[PDB]
C-alpha cells in the first residue's frame, strides 16, 4: 500500500486482508484511493483515467479503509472529465455585440380587428435569448422531483407509481439512475430526482427503510451548464399549424432523442463510485459514471493517467478542504469504538474550463 | 432591560421626549442608539453613539445621553413619525446588549 | 449592498431543536460581526447572541447552552440553532449585522426576519 | 441473458432507492424512507445500460412511463407513455 | 482601432443594461482588448456566435446567478497573456396568420436551468427556422381489440434511430447555423498599449487614469 | 506575462507599463503571482524560495493587476515555510505509555502541623503536564491586547501609552510587528495584539483615522503550537528561595530571550506581503516575513524553487478554497468601475506536518 | 508482541480517560502497531519522549481542542505504508521546606496557547530541574543623582547574549533531557497480521470482528 | 545610518496601526482607528530588524517596555520597564 504520484501518471497498490467461506471485485474507487490522495487527485486536475457480475455496483468490494478484514462475496477510453464549465450553452456569446441575424420581434402592430404584420429585429445583447445558436443541451428523460422537505410532497404513496420506468419484454424496470441529468435548478437544493441519482448509506445504516439522514444524496449541479434538469420539460415544441381560425399552440417536451448538435456531460465519479463496466450502442460510457475456510492477502497496483490543468482564470479555484472547526472526531477517520466512516460523497468537479 | 415610558403622544409640530434609563454599569459606561420600528417590518436606526445620526435620518430627530439616563429628541413631530421605538446599549455587567421596552408615538 | 435573508422551517414541534440560516448576498461578511435578535409576535426585542466572523461568539447569559451560532465563510452564510424549545420561543427572529467592523455598538443593516411558530 | 438480469442474484448493491413516501393512511403521512436495492427487488437496481429505441424492445408495447408534473402538496404525481424514443446514451 | 473603457476592464451585468428579464439575464466583463493570439484556446471563444465585424470591442460572459456572480464564475486578464423539432408555420401573407402576438409565445424552445432560449434556427429541416439578414408521422398509441379500434397520434419531435464546445459527448457535431472544429482557428487580440498624460511631480499610490487619446 | 509550471520550479514573469515624473520596486508577492497562481502554490507545496530604501515594505510597488499604469516613487536562502504543524510542542509524546522519569507530586500529607513531606510519582498519560521535554517554545515579547469588542477594552487613550517600545539613544520606537508570536489563544478570536500583527488596508481606504472594517488584521494563529500567544506571558519563575518561614513565590516573564532549545516558527508571508528584506545579529530573516515626463514597459522574471508535500496523512487536508456564493463582484476581479480590489489578506499556511 | 486494540486503530481523548483538566487536555489515536521502517520520517516520532519500553503499544497525539479535534488534526492509517530560567529550591531536609503544597504553584513553568507546562528538565544549570529515575545577577534598575540612591534589582531569567522538530527556527538543537537529529533513527514498527476466524457461511458485508487469538 | 531611520523618509508604507482608540468628545467612548505608518509619524513603522541585547541600546538606558497585563474596561493597560534583554531573532 501507498501511491506514487510522478508527473502527469499516478500509482495506486492496496493491499488488503481476506477470508473466504467467489471472486474479487476492487471495482469501486475508495479501494485505490485514500481521501487525501482522492483530494490530491481532483483539486489539480481536469481528467484522469486508468491503464459478468461486476458492473452491476454490488457489495462485497475491497474495503475502503486497509486494516479492514472482508469476507469474500459468494458468486451468482477517454479521460473521465473532472471540472466544472465557467460558461453555460447560452451564453457563449460575445455580450458587446450584435449579431448580425434577425429574428421576429412583432406579430401584431397591437390590439384590434386585422393586426397582423411581421417586425424584424437584430438579435444582440439587449434580448439575448432570441441568438442564433450552433449548439444545443443534450437528451432529457424526465424524472419525478421529490422534496427533502417532506411536507412539501403530497400524501399518497407515489414512490413506486410515479417513478420513470422501462420494459423490456413485459418486465417493467425502473430507470435509474437514468441519463445524465443536472438534478435541480439554482436556488433549489433540497429537491432531487427520483431515480436519478445516486444515493449512498451512511456508515452503520439499516437495511431496510431508513430515514433520509441516514443515506447520502449525491448531485449533478455541475453539469448543469450542459444539461437539462432533470425534472424540467426538455422544451416546447409546436403542436400544429396557426391560421387565422387557430392559434399556435405548443406542447412540453418529457423525453428527448439526440438531435444533431446536442452536447452534455457524463455522469460524475464519486469516491465511493463504480468505476467501470462492460459494455453488453451509443455512447457506451456507463449511466452509473465511469469507464466502458480459507484466508490470504490481496495487493492490487493501477496506473492513472492525468490531465494537469492548463487555465489562465485570474481568480482562484473552488477547491475541496476539510473544514477548520473543531468537532467530536476527524472526518474520514476511526472512532472510539474503531469503526472508519466516510462522512460525505465526494464528487471529482471543482476545477473549471470555458465552454 | 431598559425602563422607557410606555408610550408618549403629541399633534404634529411639538417637540417630543422620549428618556430610557438603566444602571451605571450598563447605560453610564458604553452608549445608547435609537431604533425606530415601523408595524410589520425590521427595525431602523435612528440614532447612535448618544448623539450622532445616519444620513438618512431626518434632521429634527436628536440624541442625547446624561448620566445614567439617555433621551431620544424629536422636533417638528408629523404624522410619519408614528411608530415604535427602542434604546439600545451594550451592558457590561451581561457582556451583552440590552433592549429597552418598547415606546409608541402617537399622533393627536 | 448588502441583503441579509432568514430562511428556516416555519413550524417546529415542542422541544426540537429549531434551525435558522442567514445567507447575505451581495457583500463578504469579513471583518464584521453578526448576530441574532429576536422578536415575539407584539412584544419587545431580544438579542440571541452574535459571532464574528472568525468564529469567535457570544450569547445572551441566559439563553446559553440552549442555543449555538455558526459561521461558514466558504458559503457566505450564517446559522442559529436552538434546542428544546417551547411555546416560549415562538418568534420573529432577525439577522442583522454589527456596524463600523466593531461589536458593541448598534446594528447597521437588518434581515427582513421570519416568524417561527412551536406549536403541534 | 436480458438486459435488466445482469445483476448478481445473490448480492444487495452499496445503491440506495426510495422506498416509502408515507407512513400509512391519514392526514399528514409524508415521510421518505429509503431501502437497499438487493436480490429481493430486482426492479429498482441501478443499471449501467438501458434498451436500444422504439417506435410502436417489443414493437407493439410502449417503452415506458415518464413523470409529466412536478409534484406537490396540492398536485399528484403524474406520468405518460413513451409511444416513440430516440437514441439515448447507454442504448444497446 | 479605437481606445475602449479608457484602458480598463470593467464588470458589466444584466442590471447595466435595466436587466429584469430572467431569460435574458447575464454577468461577465468587458476589455480594452479588440479582436497575440490564443492557440491554447484558453480564452472564453466568441466568434462562433455570428456576431458582427473597424475593429469591435472583446468582452465575455460566464456563469451567473441573475445579475449577480456563482463562485464558479471566472475572470481572465488578457494583460497576463505574452429527426425533426418542429417550427410553428408562419406564413408571409399577413391575413393567412392569426391575429395575436406568438412571436415568443408559440415559439419552440429549449430551456436550460430555468432559462428558455428560442431553439434557433434549430436541426436541419418554420417561425424560428431559418436565418434572416439585414411532423415526423405517427405512431400506434394504443392495442387494437373488439371493443378498442386502433388509435394512432402524432409525432412532432424525434430523435436519431465555430467551436466544438468541450464536453464528454457530442453527435454530429457540425454548427447548427451550418459549416465545426474541436481545434478551430485562434482569436487574435490586439489593443493599444496605454500612453499616460503628465504625472503630478508629487508621488502618489493610486493608479494613473490620465491617458492620452489615441 | 505567465506562469510556466514545471516539476519542482516555477517561473513568474510579470510586465507593468510606468510613468516617471527614482527607483523600482517589486518586493511584494502579488507583484509576482496572480491569485490563482498563489493558490496553485500555497495548495501543493512544503516551501519555496526565489532563485537601501527597500525593506521597509513602502509603497509603489508594481501595481497587483498588470492592466494598471502606475507611477514610480522617488528614491530619499532557506526555503520559507509553507505549512501548519499538525502537532504542538507540548503533546509531541506518545499517549499510551509512562514515561520512565519521576516528579514531584506531593509536599504535605494534607492539613495540619509540620506536614513537611516529599512524595514522588512516574509522568505519564493521567498527567500530562509535567512529562519532561527535549524543546520548549521560542522567545516572547509581550504585546498589550485590544478587543475588537471594543466595550470590553479599557476606556483610556492607551494607544501610545501601553504600547510596547524600544527606545534607541533616546528615541522612541513601537515594536512591529515583533518577534514572530501567535495572535491570540484558541477560542479568543475578538482580540488581537496592539503591534503585534500586519494590518493591511482594503482597497479605496482612507489614509487617517479608519475604521475597523477598513482595514485587515492578519493573524498569525497557524504558528501556536511552536510559538507563545503573543499577549501572554511565557511562563512562570520562581523567585525567592522558600522556606519553614516563607512561601514559594513565582513571577510572570513578560519578555524572554532565546534559551539553547527554543524552536520556533517565522512570521508569515501574505500576498500582499514584502518578499526580502536587506540585512543591514542573530536569525536574519527579516521580522515582517520573507527572505533576508517619461514612461516605458518594465518586465521582471522569478524563478521559484518548490518543496512537494510527501505527506501520508490519510484523512483529506485543509486547503484554500475560493468563496461560493451569489455576489455583486467576483472577489479578484474588477468592479463596474473597473477597481481591481483584494478582498481578503492571503496566507502561506494551509498544508500541515508532524513536529 | 501482543496484539493491541483487537485489530483496532481507536481514537483517545482525555474524555476517554475521564475528562481531566485543561492542561492535560490531549486528542489522539491508538494504533494496534507495536515498536517496516519509517525512514522519511512521515510518522509521528515518540521516541524523544523518554517513554518505557515486552514490546509497547504505538499511538500519536495531534491537534486538539479541549478533547474536541480541530479540522487540522492528521491521521495516519499505518497499514497504508508497504543563560538562566530560575528553578524554585527544595531541599532535601523535609523541616527547611515550607508547610504548604507548592509542588506546582511555585513551580516554574512555560504556557503554550493558554495550557502550562511545568518547565523540566528545564536549561542546564531545583523542584523540576533535575532528572529522576525509578538568580543570575544584578541589574541597574535607576538613575543615580543627588536625590536617588543607585538601585539594583535581581535578575530570575536571561537569554544568551531526541529528533529536531522541524520548524523555521531553533538555537542549540541538543535535547533538554540529552543525547538531536535532523533525522534520527528510524522508527520501527510491527505487528501481527490478523487472521480471522471461522466466517459465516452465507456472505456478510460487515468487517470480520472474529479472530484468533495469538 | 541609525537602526530605525533605515525607511525611505519620502514615502509611506502600506501598512497599519492604531492611532486612535477613544474617538469621542467628552464622554470618550473606546473605538478602534488606523492610520498609515509614514514620514509623517516614523516611530511607528513595522521594522525588520531591532536592536541587539542589552544589559544595564545605551547602557545607561532600558532597552524599552513591555505591556505587563490584560486592558479591560476596568483595568488600565500598565507597561513594565525592559533592564535587561537577551537575543531574539532579527536583532543586530
Amino acid at each position: 500500500c501507498d501511491s506514487q504520484w510522478l508527473g502527469d501518471r499516478v500509482i495506486t497498490t492496496s493491499t488488503r486482508t481476506w477470508a473466504l467461506p467467489g471472486y474479487f471485485d476492487f471495482n469501486r474507487f475508495h479501494c485505490h484511493f485514500s481521501p487525501r490522495d482522492w483530494q490530491r487527485l481532483i483539486n489539480n486536475n481536469w481528467g484522469f483515467r486508468p491503464k459478468y457480475v461486476l458492473g452491476s455496483a454490488h457489495e462485497g468490494c475491497l474495503p475502503p479503509f486497509p486494516a479492514d478484514v472482508f469476507m469474500i462475496p459468494q458468486y451468482g477510453v477517454p479521460f473521465h472529465s473532472s471540472y466544472a464549465h465557467s460558461q453555460s450553452l447560452d451564453r457563449l456569446m460575445n455580450p458587446l455585440i450584435d449579431q448580425y441575424l434577425y429574428y421576429l420581434s412583432k406579430t401584431i402592430n397591437g390590439s384590434g380587428q386585422n393586426q397582423q404584420t411581421l417586425k424584424f429585429s437584430v438579435a444582440g445583447p439587449s434580448n439575448m435569448a432570441v441568438q442564433g445558436r450552433n449548439y444545443i443541451p443534450g437528451p432529457s428523460y424526465r424524472q419525478q422531483r421529490v422534496s427533502t422537505t417532506v411536507t412539501q410532497n403530497n400524501n399518497s404513496e407515489f414512490a413506486w407509481p410515479g417513478a420513470s420506468s422501462w420494459a423490456l419484454n413485459g418486465r417493467n424496470s425502473l430507470m435509474n439512475p437514468g441519463p445524465a441529468m443536472a438534478s435541480h435548478k439554482e436556488g433549489e437544493d433540497r429537491f432531487f430526482p427520483l431515480s436519478g441519482s445516486l444515493i449512498f448509506g451512511k456508515q452503520g445504516t439499516g437495511r431496510d427503510n431508513v430515514d433520509a439522514d441516514k443515506v447520502m444524496i449525491t448531485n449533478e449541479e455541475e453539469i448543469k451548464t450542459t444539461n437539462p434538469v432533470a425534472t424540467e420539460s426538455y422544451g416546447q415544441v409546436a403542436t400544429n399549424h396557426q391560421s387565422a381560425q387557430a392559434q399556435a399552440q405548443t406542447g412540453w417536451v418529457q423525453n428527448q432523442g439526440i438531435l444533431p448538435g446536442m452536447v452534455w456531460q457524463d455522469r460524475d465519479v464519486y469516491l465511493q463510485g463504480p468505476i467501470w463496466a462492460k459494455i453488453p450502442n451509443f455512447h457506451p460510457s456507463p449511466l452509473m459514471g465511469g469507464f466502458g475456510y480459507s484466508t490470504g492477502q490481496v495487493s492490487v497496483e493501477i496506473e492513472w493517467e492525468l490531465q494537469k490543468e492548463n487555465s489562465k482564470r485570474w481568480n482562484p479555484e473552488i477547491q475541496y478542504t476539510s473544514n477548520y472547526y473543531k468537532s467530536n472526531n476527524v472526518e474520514f477517520a476511526v472512532n472510539t469504538e474503531g469503526v472508519y466512516s466516510e462522512p460525505r460523497p465526494i464528487g471529482t468537479r471543482y476545477l473549471t474550463r470555458n465552454l | 432591560a431598559l425602563t422607557q415610558p410606555p408610550s408618549a403622544s403629541g399633534t404634529p409640530g411639538q417637540r417630543v421626549t422620549i428618556s430610557c434609563s438603566g444602571s451605571s454599569s450598563n447605560i453610564g459606561s458604553n452608549t445608547v442608539n435609537w431604533y425606530q420600528q415601523l408595524p410589520g417590518t425590521a427595525p431602523k436606526l435612528l440614532i447612535f453613539i448618544n448623539n450622532q445620526r445616519p444620513s438618512g435620518v431626518p434632521d429634527r430627530f436628536s440624541g442625547s445621553k446624561s448620566g445614567t439616563s439617555a433621551s431620544l429628541a424629536i422636533s417638528g413631530l408629523q404624522s410619519e413619525d408614528e411608530a415604535d421605538y427602542y434604546c439600545t446599549t451594550w451592558d457590561g455587567s451581561l457582556n451583552g446588549y440590552v433592549f429597552g421596552t418598547r415606546t409608541e408615538v402617537t399622533v393627536l | 449592498q448588502v441583503q441579509l435573508q432568514e430562511s428556516g422551517p416555519g413550524l417546529v414541534k415542542p422541544s426540537e431543536t429549531l434551525s435558522l440560516t442567514c445567507t447575505v448576498s451581495g457583500d463578504s461578511i469579513r471583518s464584521y460581526y453578526w448576530s441574532w435578535i429576536r422578536q415575539p409576535p407584539g412584544k419587545g426585542l431580544e438579542w440571541i447572541g452574535h459571532i464574528y466572523y472568525s468564529g469567535s461568539t457570544n450569547y445572551k447569559p441566559s439563553l446559553k447552552s440552549r442555543a449555538t451560532i455558526l459561521v461558514d465563510t466558504s458559503k457566505n452564510q450564517f446559522s442559529l440553532k436552538l434546542r428544546s424549545v417551547t411555546a416560549a420561543d415562538t418568534a420573529v427572529y432577525y439577522c442583522a449585522r454589527e456596524m463600523t467592523g466593531v461589536a458593541g455598538r448598534g446594528w447597521d443593516h437588518w434581515g427582513q426576519g421570519t416568524l417561527v411558530t412551536v406549536s403541534s
